[PDB]
Parts: structure tokens; C-alpha cells; sequence
């Protein structure tokens, strides 16, 4: 039957949920399953063996952390499965998972198996009514009330450019690189290793994800900035440590315009930008030049999309007007933009049946793939 | 505004859009 | 009574037993409640806990609903 | 109906599971009189136990059966456990389930040696053998928090977080009680006063239990106990003759913070609180330091908490909540604690069984110790 | 300067030494200081009061063990320039450290502040005409003759792989873990401690290492002979006591594969090998794979290779000729590989110059080592 549907971002490290028809994300809890690892001795302890949800951070000193998805592929299954079920839990949502109808989100270029994992994990385990899996760009789309753009994102896995024209998706245009949120993060642990800090354990792999989203700001001309000292900013440690950072500040998310500090030929995001425009054809360029959408957490570094102007303005041809349009809500796009769209009848005239899914399995969600 | 203080994490105090100048 | 009156009694009797009891039990989950015996135990009340649950049949009530 | 015995270094807190304070209390002492080829007449016993040989202490050789920790003779705590069981609490041990503490990273011949003991010779049906810091924590009224337990033979640190222990961050020093009181005896000869023999040792550690405090700024304290005179006390020995001490006072307890006057080349115990700490996870290091419990007979020195606040604030951050808990009843926390464990509802499955003992053997205490 | 430079191969447990252009180290002798606990009363005693060398060996129980570099980082800069003038005194080598270049081994991954110190030290305290620091795997590869190879070494303090594919290291492939040496003679001193032999002092914690170098064999089937129960050989002590080690000596070097037993998720040996070998490329990993190189004192236990053979044939693919090529002079190879380095002709224009330090400081000490 359909209820109120239920929208959920498979963030690779954080993921969102929520009900359909609503504003805002309300369950917005980090992606991990993080199991004790000592010793239990005094009765009356903390409940459960996995600990995923707000309760990981409030006892982050006691588990080990585990990435279910990496690069927006699922390794562990079982890990999205109690994630899942922790979504359906009496602490999230209350639901029952036989009653609404699912609107999974995905990065694109995922996988085939990836999305008939999924399938058999949501009506198999859970035995949803109805279920639709899209592309994260489109989402992003609804939830900035435009039609034509190149959602450039970056999760915490994945970044991306898709480029939309008046709501038609170009394919072939599509630039997909896996360098997103957790490799700034972890090349930002090599260098406080090099700084002499040690973090290598997993709850000190999520601190360094705070400094991260706290501490880091990208450059304008890092050698501008490289040849002279900088801040220095004294971030506190929960223990209640002081830590110094340096040039490494800003030379930790440099990875994103450059993976060539971390030893990997590849594109910068500018490149991955510029180049899903010119993948395009050539009556869209100038349109596409001045709409760009961004979304992700992984833009939300200061000094980020100026930078972005630069590069891709030393780039793009002549005076052409490069117009980036970065909102407030960059986080959510991609859920409120599936509140959008779960919240239409076309909707209904778009997920996959139960039954069909029974009847066909992954053929048929990889036909009603868009 | 209430509905962007609510959430962990939004950008506050940033400017929305990034446009070259004028003077093509 | 599992024979009193119609059978729609016993599917609401036990319906809404899940509900209440669930619902009590969320109430016992509630921050301020876990705080009393947070402070009930913290005073040196040692079994404090233990005569919450023990002395109630929330937990054989709710297996048994479930 | 379960029985709760502290076996430590010095004295042996026994009682019933749920009362509040232990029925037995007295010191852990053996002893036999000086065999000389003369005779007694009219009956005696050939080794006093407990208040027994406390009484009659002026003949007899006072020899603990225990050191650091280690029973060093089975046979005498084989009769202080006989003592114990079919004398101060009268009642046979076959009866009830007992329940022993031992010190933690004690090794395992003793943790083995008091099952097979109570096991073949007393015919129990079921012990368990717990670690004395855990069951202060129990007693404390915390899930989380480092027992600084300080007995008289030995002296360790375990921290607790939500009740799972840290196996690895869980330290050990031999510098306790009986130490204090071999020091304090030495710096007594000094001042004029040999208490040679080990029936002075009691006599010198009741002085120790009455005149001695910790002193808050040592090297203040001393300064002015060797410019002035008012603190230096009086003090009555079993005979009419009186003593007078100065410097002894503070000067005892402060091996325990400057381990060098003994040349044990380790750390005091506040430090040894602070390396523990340290041993831990970055993110649980807050609720330790706020939930530091304080334990054991060698705590319960007048202004104590005071020096171990001040020692551990100018080691720990400046922006850390230094907090001491030191309960008046802490001479009797792990006995409190083994009435809390005994008698709680789920330790039921947590005993050892003599048919398990029949079956496996004394290598069953370290998969179901702690 | 027209003169031999000096190879110093300054690791955590041994700290080598001698002049370029040799072929065993004439001077080896460890990296620690000894101060003296005691108090000289008879005159004619021993003077200085910091014995460094075979003076601290001959009389370990006057002086207390302290050591300087921990986990390859140097904590006591007064107790390395103590012991870099000790190197050139006339006890070692009678030259002057003004008048000869040197060349000062280093674990890879340091903090920038080891080598800015440690420079500061050699060029300010010290005026050497030239410092050149170095890779200790670039060392050993240099003493073997190969150029590629995966350099999997083990000192006292710091493991770590780094694969060299015909002299082009890939600095992010380097995995380097602090588990080695030290901490597995801590952890042995634990397990003695569980056994009931305790040791306690510094000046003791030599004597666990020797127990550490002699009988301590690594079993291929690690729960296997865990279960079992061996025939408990025994040990003698320098005092002349009899130990029986029982299982500690194959449970306590198992730490290199499983750090988990001392309590930090990290890595084993055997996978930070097969990591440093998989976060290469794909048409490098075979040569690599068949060219592996040992190196580090904690690599000598009995059944070290096999088990590594076993580790590795479990993680790498199917029909991969893996070869494990370990020297003869292991304890010597970076030693060696040095002396080779610093006898080039091409030596000279690869150091740093005083004048180059005097004019830049530690931005030349970055631009000239790895
Ligand atoms: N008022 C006091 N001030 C200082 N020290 C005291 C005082 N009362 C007792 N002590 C010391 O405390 C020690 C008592 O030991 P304790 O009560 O800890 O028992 P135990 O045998 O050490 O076993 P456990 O450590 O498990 O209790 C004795 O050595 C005694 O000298
Ligand atoms: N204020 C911030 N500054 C920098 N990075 C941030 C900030 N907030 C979040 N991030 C990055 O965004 C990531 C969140 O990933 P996210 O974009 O939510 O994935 P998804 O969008 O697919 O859910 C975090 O891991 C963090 O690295
Ligand atoms: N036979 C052995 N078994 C185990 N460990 C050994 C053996 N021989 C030496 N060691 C250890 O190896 C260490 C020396 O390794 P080495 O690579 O020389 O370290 P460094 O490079 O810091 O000098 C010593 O600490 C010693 O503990």
C-alpha cells in the first residue's frame, strides 16, 4: 500500500533520513557500526554489541569503528543491513519496513551489484511495498527549484559532476572520482603523524574528521600561502590535549584539486567540473557554465568555492560567465531534494513494485533505472 | 533562519553565489 | 478472561497491550526517569535498578505481548 | 546466601552477601611461639590466627601468608581461611557460594591454587574469584571511573568505562601499606626508637594508622616541622612509655607519592593514576578524571584527596574537571562491593560450579575470571 | 672536508657506529644512559655519573636504564647529545665532530621536528661541515646490491615496509606501525609477571631482554599450540636462578603479528607488508611480491620467516612465487649500506652543507632528505 514514503541518503560516512513531504532531515546520524573492543566486567554496562547511531559518539573511547561503504560501495553488507535496521529503529523512526515506500539514493556509476544487493537486501530482510533508487544529482536539482545544472558533489566518498540539461540527464557527460571527505581526512592523519600525533586508532580517525570539518580551509595560490607561515590554530583534543596544525591546514584539502599529493593519477574537482561540461555538446556549454549546483559536505570547506572560481575560470574559454550556486543546505540537498521528489504521484508512477520485483529482480531495477 | 541552525552542519555566513565579475 | 465476550476484545486486549506496554517502556527509557536511578544508585541504593525491573513484569509482560 | 571474603595483605574483611558492613575483620596474621625445649602446662594452641595471635602478640612470630598479593604459604591461608569460615562467620563453607578478590595481574598459580583450595578442601559448591578494583567500583556507585585501589601489599589502578575494563591500561605497584610501614619503622630507629622484631611492626603500624597524614606541600611541611615544633604529636605504646614524633607524621605517607625514599626507581601513585589514565582511549579520559575513586586501607590517611588533586591537576590539562572521590567507607569497598556483586540477580551464571571445577580443572578460573 | 665521513646508524636499541668506507661497525653499543641510584661512599669509586657504552653494561646494577628515543623518536635531546659526544669521544672514536660529514640513519615517517632537531644538534652544538639523514631501507638496499625489493624491517622500536621498485620509493605505500622490539620485551615483562617472576627495576628490564633474544620461538600454528601444553623449558638468570618460561616464549613474540594483545588496533608484520605491497601499482606488485627483504634485530626469532611464508602466502594471490631474502648481517645491513652511501663519489653532492644550513635551516634539511 502507500504511506508516507521514506527517503534515505546512503552518505558514504554519514548517512540522512527522513520521512517524505517533510522539510529536513530529522535523522542525521554518521555511518559506521562501531563494536566494543575491551573487556566487560562490571554488570549494568552499556547495552547491545553494535553501537550504531548518536550512541557512537557519546562512547566513541570504548568502540572500533567500521565503514560499511567505502567509495559508495558497500563491502560489508551485513553493516548496511543493522544500519538499515537502526533506521527502522525505535529511536529513528519507528516504522515498520512493511509499510513505506523506500527512496534510496546512489552515487552514480555504481556497481551493478551494488543495486541488486540493495534490492535483495530491501525485499528480502525488509519487505517494502515499493522502492526507487536515483542519482544524487537530480535530487540536488529539486532541492535548489531549478531544471538545468551540473551538480557537482562531494560526499564523504564519492565526488562527482552530473550535468542536467532542462531536467534530461547526460549520460556520457557523467565524471565520477573517488576522492572525496575521507581521503582529506585521512591524508590530513598522515600529515599529524608527520606533525607527531599518532592518530591511528578509529575514535581518533573521527576526531581527525572534526578537525577536518573545523579546522582545514582551502587556499587561493598555495604557493602564495606556501611561502609564508600561516595561523597555526590550536584545536583541542576531547581529552583535553592541544594540537597545533600548521600549513597543513590548507595543504590538507588540496587532494580534491590535485590527488596528486596523494600519489594517484587522476582529476582535481575542477578538472572533473570542467571536463563533465565539455563532455557535453557544444549549444549547452555556455548554459551549463552558468549553472552550477554544488551539494555535498565536502564543499563546505571556507575558502572553498572561491578557489573553485579561480580554477575553473583559468579554465572555462574567454569572459564566459561561471555562475556557482552554493546554498545553505548543501548537506540535505540530496534529502530534501527525495523528500521532493517521494512526495509527488509520478512518484507512484515511478518506484518498482514488490510484485515486480519478485517477478523480474534486478532486471528490473536496472530497466526502471531512471 | 531556525530551520538552518537546527542541523549540525550549514554553511553560516557565506556568500551563495560564486559569478565571475562583469566587463566581458 | 481468554473467553469473555467477542474475540475482537482479545485482539484489542493484546493490541493494546503492546502499545502500552511499549509506551511504558519508553517511558522508563526517558532521560529524567534513567536520571532517578541514575542518582537512586549514585546515593549508595545499590538494588535500586534491580527492584525497578524485578518487582515489575515489564520485561516478561513484553515478551510475552511480542 | 552467599559469602564475601577479602583476602588481602594485612587484614581480611569477611562477611554475609547484602549487609552493609563485614562480620569478621581482623588482621591476616599467623603465628607460632618461640620453640624452646621448655614446656606450657594447661593446654594452648600451636598457631594463633588473628586476634588471637594479636593478642598474644608479645611472644609469638607474627608472619603473614600473603605478600604483595601472592599467597606465599598455602598452609597458613588454608588456616586463616579455616578460621575464618568455621569461626568468625560459624558456618561451613558447603552451605553457600563464596566469593574472593584478588588483586589484578596476579599470577595465575594463586589465582589456580585458591580454587583447587577451595574446592578440595572445603568442598564448596561454587567461588568466584573478582578483581578488588571492580568491586569498589561497585561499591562506589559508578559504571565509570579508575580505582585507585592502595592495600597494604599491593597498589594498582584499573580503569572502568561503562562498565567494561581496559585490560591493558590496568598497572601495578608493589609500594603499599607494608612498605610505609617497614620505611616508618626504619626513620623510627632513626629518631631513637628500634622496633626490631615483628611483633614491633604492629605497634609501629598502629602509629602509622593514628599519627600519620599526608602532607599537602611536602617540602613546606618539612621546612617548618624542622623550624617549629606544634606539629609534632605524642603517642602511647602498649607499655606506660611515651613517644614523640615529628617529622614521621607527613614523612611516612610520602613514600607513596616520591617512591625514590625506598629506591623502588618507579612512579608515585598519582602518577601512576596519571599514566594509567593515559593508557586509555583519548575520548574517555574526561570521566576518568572525574570519576578517580580512591580505595583500599592505605587511602584512608587524613588529606589525602587533597595531594592527589593537586598532583594530578599540574599533570592533567588545565582544562580538565580534577575529581577526587574518597568515601569514608572506603576501608571496606571491596567487601561492600563483593555484597553488591553476591547478591545481584544476574551473578547467578556468572559462579564457577564444583561439577565445572570436576570436569575442566584450576585452568577454568582464567575463562571465567573476569 | 679531505677527510672520511661518519656513518651513524642511529637507531632505538643499538646505536652504531664508524667511519665511512668499512665493512662491519667497530663500534656498537646501545642507546641508553646510566645514572647512578645508588651513593658512592667509599672514595675511589667510579666517577662522571652518566655511563653510556660498555661501562653501563659491565655495571648495570649502580646506574638506572633510561632510554632516549622511544619508538624512534628522540625524547631526551640531553641524553642523545650525550650520547652523539660519546660517539665521538676518545672511549669511541677520538676525532672531532667539526672536521668530518655524517651520515645519520632515521625510521621513515619521523615527525619534521626529529629532523630539525636532530639537525640543530649537529649543526649548532656540534658544527659538522655536513648532515645528510637517511631512509633505513634505502641503507639496505644499498648493502645488498639490489635496487628493488621490499625493505620489511623490525629494530627495537619502529616496523615499517617500504618497497623500492629499481630506486623510485613510493612515498605512500610506507606503512610504518610502533609495535617492534621494546614493546615485545614489555609485553614479555608483562606475561613474566603472570607467570610469578617479576621484574621491576630498569636495570632488570636488560635482563627481560636477554630472556627475550633466547628462548623465544614463534609457532606457525598460533591457537593451535595455544591449547597444547609444552614441557616448560627453563632459563638462568645472571644471578643464577632457575626460570621456566612456560608459554610466555611463544605467546609473547606473537605481538609482531597481532598487536591486539597490547592493547592498539593497528597492523601485524605481515600486514603491513602485504598493505605496502597492495597500495602499489598493478604491474609492480610480483617483482615485489618475489624480492623481499629483511632487515631488523626483531626479525631473528625462531620461525620468524616461516611464519611469515604462511601470513603472506594467506593474503597474497594464488601461484606467486614469494621470496623472502634476509642477509647474513642483519643487525648490520643499514649499518653497511651507509658506509657503502657515504663512500660514493656522488655523496658529496647529496648533503647538506653548513653553509646551506647556516643561509636556509631546516627548509634545507626538508629539501635534502626523504
Ligand atoms: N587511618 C589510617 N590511616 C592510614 N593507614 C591506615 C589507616 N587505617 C588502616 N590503614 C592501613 O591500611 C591497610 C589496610 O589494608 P586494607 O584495609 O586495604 O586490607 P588489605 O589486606 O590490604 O586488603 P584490601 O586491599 O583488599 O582491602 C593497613 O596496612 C593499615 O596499615
Ligand atoms: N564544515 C565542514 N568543513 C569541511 N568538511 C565538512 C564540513 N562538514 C562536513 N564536511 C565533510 O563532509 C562529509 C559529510 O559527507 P556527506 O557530504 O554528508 O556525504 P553525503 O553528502 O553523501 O551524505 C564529512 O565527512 C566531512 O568530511
Ligand atoms: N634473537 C633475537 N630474538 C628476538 N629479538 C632480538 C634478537 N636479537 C636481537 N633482538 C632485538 O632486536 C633489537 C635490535 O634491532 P635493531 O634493528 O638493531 O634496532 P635498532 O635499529 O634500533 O638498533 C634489540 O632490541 C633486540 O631486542
Amino acid at each position: 500500500i502507500a504511506n508516507q514514503p521514506v527517503v534515505i541518503d546512503n552518505g558514504s560516512g554519514v548517512i540522512k533520513a527522513g520521512f517524505a513531504g517533510d522539510q529536513i532531515p530529522k535523522y542525521c546520524f554518521p555511518n559506521y557500526v562501531g563494536r566494543p573492543k575491551h573487556v566487560r566486567v562490571m554488570a549494568g554496562a552499556l547495552e547491545g554489541d553494535i553501537f550504531i547511531g548518536p550512541k557512537a559518539e557519546e562512547h566513541r573511547g570504548l568502540l572500533s569503528i567500521r565503514y560499511p561503504m567505502e567509495h559508495g560501495i558497500v563491502k560489508d553488507w551485513n553493516d548496511m543491513e543493522r544500519i538499515w535496521q537502526y533506521v527502522y529503529s525505535k529511536d529513528q523512526l519507528q516504522t515498520f519496513s512493511e509499510e513505506h515506500p523506500v527512496l534510496l539514493t546512489e552515487a552514480p556509476l555504481n556497481p551493478r551489484k551494488n543495486r541488486e544487493r540493495a534490492a535483495e537486501v530491501f525485499f528480502e530482510t525488509f519487505n517494502v511495498p515499493a522502492l526507487f533508487i536515483s542519482m544524487q544529482a537530480v535530487l540536488s536539482l529539486y532541492a535548489t527549484g531549478r531544471t538545468t545544472g551540473v551538480v557537482l558533489d562531494s560526499g564523504d566518498g564519492v565526488t562527482h559532476a552530473v550535468p542536467i540539461y532542462e531536467g534530461f540527464a547526460m549520460p556520457h557527460s557523467i565524471m565520477r572520482i573517488d576522492i572525496a571527505g575521507r581521503d582529506v581526512s585521512r591524508f590530513l592523519r598522515l600529515y599529524l603523524r608527520k606533525e607527531g600525533y599518532d592518530f591511528h586508532s578509529s575514535s581518533e580517525f573521527e576526531i581527525v574528521k572534526a578537525i577536518k570539518e573545523r579546522a582545514c580551509y582551502l587556499s587561493i595560490n598555495p604557493q602564495k600561502d606556501e611561502t609564508l607561515e600561516t595561523e597555526k590554530a590550536q584545536y583541542y583534543l576531547p581529552d583535553g590535549s592541544t594540537i597545533e596544525i600548521g600549513p597543513s591546514r590548507f595543504r590538507a584539502p588540496e587532494l580534491l584539486f590535485r590527488p596528486d599529493l596523494i600519489g594517484e593519477e587522476s582529476e582535481g574537482i575542477h578538472e572533473v567540473l570542467v571536463f563533465a561540461i565539455q563532455k557535453s555538446d557544444m549549444d549547452l556549454r555556455r548554459t551549463l557554465f552558468s549553472n552550477i549546483v554544488l551539494s555535498g559536505g565536502s564543499t563546505l570547506f571556507k575558502g572553498f568555492g572561491d578557489r573553485l572560481l579561480s580554477e575553473v575560470k583559468k579554465l572555462a574559454p574567454k569572459d564566459v560567465k561561471i555562475r556557482i550556486s552554493a546554498p545553505q543546505e548543501r548537506l540535505y540537498s540530496t534529502w530534501i531534494g527525495g523528500s521532493i521528489l517521494a512526495s509527488l504521484d509520478t512518484f507512484k508512477k515511478m518506484w518498482v513494485s514488490k510484485k515486480e520485483y519478485e517477478e523480474d529482480g534486478a532486471r528490473s531495477i536496472h530497466r526502471k533505472t531512471f | 533562519d531556525p530551520k538552518y541552525a537546527d542541523l549540525p552542519g550549514i554553511a553560516r555566513n557565506e556568500p551563495d553565489v560564486y559569478e565571475t565579475s562583469d566587463l566581458p | 478472561d481468554p473467553a469473555s465476550g467477542t474475540a475482537l476484545q482479545e485482539i484489542s486486549f493484546w493490541l493494546n497491550l503492546e502499545r502500552a506496554l511499549y509506551r511504558i517502556q519508553e517511558k522508563r527509557e526517558s532521560p529524567e526517569v534513567l536520571l532517578t536511578l541514575d542518582i537512586l544508585k549514585h546515593g549508595k541504593r545499590f538494588h535500586a535498578t534491580v527492584s525497578f525491573d524485578t518487582d515489575t513484569g515489564l520485561k516478561q509482560a513484553l515478551e510475552t505481548v511480542n | 546466601a552467599a559469602l564475601v571474603v577479602d583476602n588481602g595483605s594485612g587484614m581480611c574483611k569477611a562477611g554475609f552477601a547484602g549487609d552493609d558492613a563485614p562480620r569478621a575483620v581482623f588482621p591476616s596474621i599467623v603465628g607460632r611461639p618461640r620453640h624452646q625445649g621448655v614446656m606450657v602446662g594447661m593446654g594452648q594452641k600451636d598457631s594463633y590466627v588473628g586476634d588471637e595471635a594479636q593478642s598474644k602478640r608479645g611472644i609469638l612470630t607474627l608472619k603473614y601468608p600473603i605478600e604483595h598479593g601472592i599467597v606465599t604459604n598455602w598452609d597458613d591461608m588454608e588456616k586463616i581461611w579455616h578460621h575464618t569460615f568455621y569461626n568468625e562467620l560459624r558456618v561451613a563453607p558447603e552451605e553457600h557460594p563464596v566469593l574472593l578478590t584478588e588483586a589484578p595481574l596476579n599470577p595465575k598459580a594463586n589465582r589456580e591454587k585458591m580454587t583447587q583450595i577451595m574446592f578440595e578442601t572445603f568442598n564448596t559448591p561454587a567461588m568466584y574469584v573478582a578483581i578488588q578494583a571492580v568491586l569498589s567500583l561497585y561499591a562506589s556507585g559508578r559504571t565509570t571511573g579508575i580505582v585507585m585501589d592502595s592495600g597494604d601489599g599491593v597498589t594498582h589502578t584499573v580503569p572502568i568505562y561503562e562498565g567494561y575494563a581496559l585490560p591493558h591500561a590496568i598497572l601495578r605497584l608493589d609500594l603499599a601499606g607494608r612498605d610505609l610501614t617497614d620505611y616508618l619503622m626504619k626513620i623510627l630507629t632513626e629518631r631513637g626508637y628500634s622496633f626490631t622484631t615483628t611483633a614491633e611492626r604492629e605497634i609501629v603500624r598502629d602509629i602509622k594508622e593514628k599519627l600519620c597524614y599526608v602532607a599537602l606541600d611536602f617540602e613546606q611541611e618539612m621546612a617548618t616541622a624542622a623550624s617549629s615544633s606544634s606539629l609534632e604529636k605524642s603517642y602511647e605504646l602498649p607499655d606506660g612509655q611515651v613517644i614523640t614524633i615529628g617529622n614521621e607524621r607527613f614523612r611516612c605517607p610520602e613514600a607513596l607519592f616520591q617512591p625514590s625514599f625506598l629506591g623502588m626507581e618507579s612512579c608515585g601513585i598519582h602518577e601512576t593514576t596519571f599514566n594509567s589514565i593515559m593508557k586509555c582511549d583519548v575520548d574517555i579520559r574526561k570521566d576518568l578524571y572525574a570519576n578517580t575513586v580512591l580505595s583500599g586501607g592505605t587511602t584512608m590517611y587524613p588529606g589525602i584527596a587533597d595531594r592527589m588533586q593537586k598532583e594530578i591537576t599540574a599533570l592533567a590539562p588545565s582544562t580538565m574537571k580534577i575529581k577526587i572521590i574518597a568515601p569514608p567507607e572506603r576501608k571496606y569497598s571491596v567487601w561492600i562491593g563483593g555484597s553488591i556483586l553476591a547478591s545481584l540477580s544476574t551473578f547467578q551464571q556468572m559462579w564457577i560450579s564444583k561439577q565445572e571445577y570436576d570436569e575442566s580443572g584450576p585452568s577454568i578460573v582464567h575463562r571465567k575470571c573476569f
